[PDB]
Order: C-alpha cells, then structure tokens, then sequence
C-alpha cells in the first residue's frame, strides 16, 4: 500500500499467514496475519496502483492527447526494485525451475 | 536467444565470401581509361567441407515410464521418409524438433 | 539358444536357495525317537540386490532416414504406461521386444 492506507492490501499479493488454530478454510481477518510490503514503496510501486501514464495516440491541433494507464509494466532500462522480503514464519529458498531463460530469479 | 530459434552468439561462424576473379576479355589495342566491361564468362565449383564439432549434454533422467522418441512410422508407404523418390529428389516429409526426452521442472 | 528367448549359458547364474531354519516347539521332557513334528510358525523377509553388468554392442549404421524407436504415445490417457494406477498396482501394458534398429544382412 502507500502512504497511509494500511488497511489496504493486494487481492493476492502479499503473503498471508494464519494464527495458531486459524481454519483451514475460511479463516477469519482476525485468524490470519497479513504482511506488508510497504517497505519497497520507495523503489517498487504499489502493488494496487497503475505503474504509470504513457501516450496513448498523437496529438495534433485537432485532437487533444490521450493518455493511458499502465497497469502492467515489464522489465525497463533503468528500473530497480526491491525483493519481497522474508519472513521468520516463511519460506527460505525455492528452486529455480530448470528452463531456458528466466528473468531475476 | 534468436527468436526463430538456434544459439545467438556475439561473434557467429564468419561469412565465408566466394567470388571469381573477373577475366577480362581482349583489350582494345588503343588505350581506352573507361573501366572494362568485357569479360570471359566463368563460373566455378568445387567442394566445400564443414565440420561442427557439437557438445551434448546427456540425460540423467530417473523417470520410469518409457520417455516419447522421435520414430520412423513402422507401416508400409510408397517412399521412405527422408529419402529419395524415383526420381531423385530428396524431400523432408516433417519438420523433425528436438523435444522429446523430458525433465522436471 | 533357448527357445523363449535369452542368453543360452552352460554355467548360468546358480540357483540361490534359501531356507527358514526349522525351530522346534517345546519338545516332551521324556525322549522320543521320533523326528520332531512341532515346529515355531515361522516366516523371514529381507532385501535382495541383484547387480548385473551388461556389455553393449553400439550401434555403428550409415543410415540416412531415421530408425523406429521404441516410444510411449504422445497422447492423453486415464493412466501412465508402465505406472501405477489409481490403486497402487503396476502393470505392464505391453512386452517390449528389443528389435527396433537395424542392420543389413
């Protein structure tokens, strides 16, 4: 989330971890623990927000111009980010699957 | 990795360029400074041998069940595949891949 | 050369024979002749390894078209050939012979 909206997550995206005795299935908010990645608002943005605004055509004396929204934004030259960050109830490491290419595993 | 396929590579085998020297037909015997444009007509052939030597990366697969093989169809047909015909020409009657053993993920 | 097939061997690999030894029940305290009849129902289980190194004959052909090749097939099933199903049990769904290469006469 940004800046003052704790109470805001990602539908799914963000690890959520149940308390002791929580249920299985349908566990209450009150059950479960919900991180937070506010950490990374400073180099990732937000999980719930648009990456940001591009062009959407070309704007002449007779067409105002257009702007789109970026709610998905791939690799770019010059972006940093941060890694999710670990947790002492989560998990370690992963193997990164046998392929061909893969992109900051 | 070049998108139809095969190993992209900074430096590839070097282009092996090939022309015949141009022979020029009789001169006039007066001098002429105009480049000749005169010449015998030529052409050349030869033999040309290309050895790749090629790594191979063996399987070491622990998998139980018979993996899927590149085979030649048992049932009988007018030509053998990947032969001549009776009249000679060769012919690739299917793009063969390079997928057929398997590994996890 | 065996008739179903094989490796026809003077001095094949030796029988193995193994046996529970036989452990008596209580005999009477007053001897009898007699061979005793009272026996411990009595059963063993262990692990067997059986280690045999074959030697292979490669195959060295100048065939241009491609060779059958013992493959499974491509496509869906309700089970893996040569797995498990749903019970636990394996089966085996087909004999394998082992002519698929080939060689002039």
């Amino acid at each position: 989330h940004k800046d003052d909206e704790e109470r805001f997550f990602p539908s799914n995206g963000i690890l959520i971890f149940g308390k002791q005795n929580a249920a299985r299935d349908n566990a209450d908010y009150s059950d479960v623990m919900l991180t937070s990645e506010e950490e990374i608002k400073t180099t990732n943005p937000v999980a719930t927000e648009e990456y940001g605004i591009v062009a959407d055509n070309l704007q002449q004396q007779n067409t105002a111009p257009q702007i789109g929204t970026v709610n998905s934004q791939g690799a770019l030259p010059g972006m940093v980010w941060q890694n999710r960050d670990v947790y002492l109830q989560g998990p370690i490491w992963a193997k990164i699957p046998h392929t061909d290419g893969n992109f900051h595993p | 990795s070049p998108l139809m396929g095969g190993f992209g590579l900074k430096h590839p085998p070097p282009q092996i360029l090939i022309k015949n020297t141009p022979v020029p037909a009789d001169p006039p015997t007066t001098f002429n400074q105009s480049k000749l444009n005169s010449f015998i007509t030529q052409y050349s052939t030869g033999q040309v041998s290309v050895e790749i030597e090629w790594e191979l990366q063996k399987e070491n697969s622990k998998r139980w069940n018979p993996e899927i093989q590149y085979t030649s169809n048992y049932y009988k047909s007018t030509s053998v595949d990947f032969a001549v015909n009776t009249e000679g020409v060769y012919s690739e009657p299917r793009p063969i891949g390079t997928r057929y053993l398997t590994r996890n993920l």
